[PDB]
């Protein structure tokens, strides 16, 4: 099903078929600027993630930390910093619970949050 | 979601975040 | 099972039986100082969480953000800030996947991380 | 884990984080 999930995400988005390596890691490019990495991470779950560029200056820190609470809902977007101090955003999702169209939805959220930090 | 399929120096930045 | 989970956490810890309200919210006190709140949050999952007190001064911010990455593993501890700028830490766990002794384990981790921030 | 069962002004601080 991780591969059936990518089979369907590719459909709800007419794209050739997402090439994965041996760790099922794949990537998609968005508005030509954003690379979203997709990867199974456990037996039950995948990660979608991406690089978004530098920390404003400071104190978007508090604002993310103030929103880094738990949620009843899937697809929440989380932010970390890079070794080299770029925002990294990601979401982790139950692979069986997640339709191809939920995934596209997470990615849009991913790319919204980056636009806003960047 | 608006655009489509590829990658470059992240099978580096990726390959790695995938353990960090 | 959320109630069977608390039934077993109470055992692996000889405690009377954890009183919950109508939202199954319960609490435990630890080393006499730490209150750990337990609550079902979804159909599949619970949250364990707690207050830990004030932000050093600054820049433990970056350090948490640098560690706010995704993980293959359950029971990871996450940190937010309070309205009133206290650390809040929490973990969210699949209720069916989680033994009473995993839970005690999360709580110890919860309380370790607070001691270290506080 | 070392100690045991109770609460106070958090069925306040709790009750609330539980939506915030």
């Amino acid at each position: 099903t991780y591969s059936s999930l990518l089979e369907e995400f590719a459909t709800e988005l007419g794209l050739e078929e997402i090439e994965t390596n041996e760790l099922g890691h794949g990537a998609v490019t968005i508005d030509k600027i954003w690379v979203v990495h997709l990867a199974p991470i456990n037996e039950k779950e995948l990660v979608a993630f991406m690089r978004a560029g530098i920390l404003t200056g400071q104190s978007q820190l508090y604002d993310i930390l103030r929103k880094n609470l738990f949620s009843p809902l899937s697809g929440v977007i989380r932010c970390a910093l890079d070794k080299d101090d770029h925002w990294l955003l990601w979401s982790q999702l139950n692979i069986n619970d997640t339709s191809g169209t939920q995934l596209a939805s997470v990615l849009t959220s991913l790319v919204d949050k980056a636009v806003t930090l960047s | 979601v608006s655009t489509q399929a590829i990658t470059s120096d992240e099978r580096r930045f990726a390959y790695a975040v995938l353990e960090h």
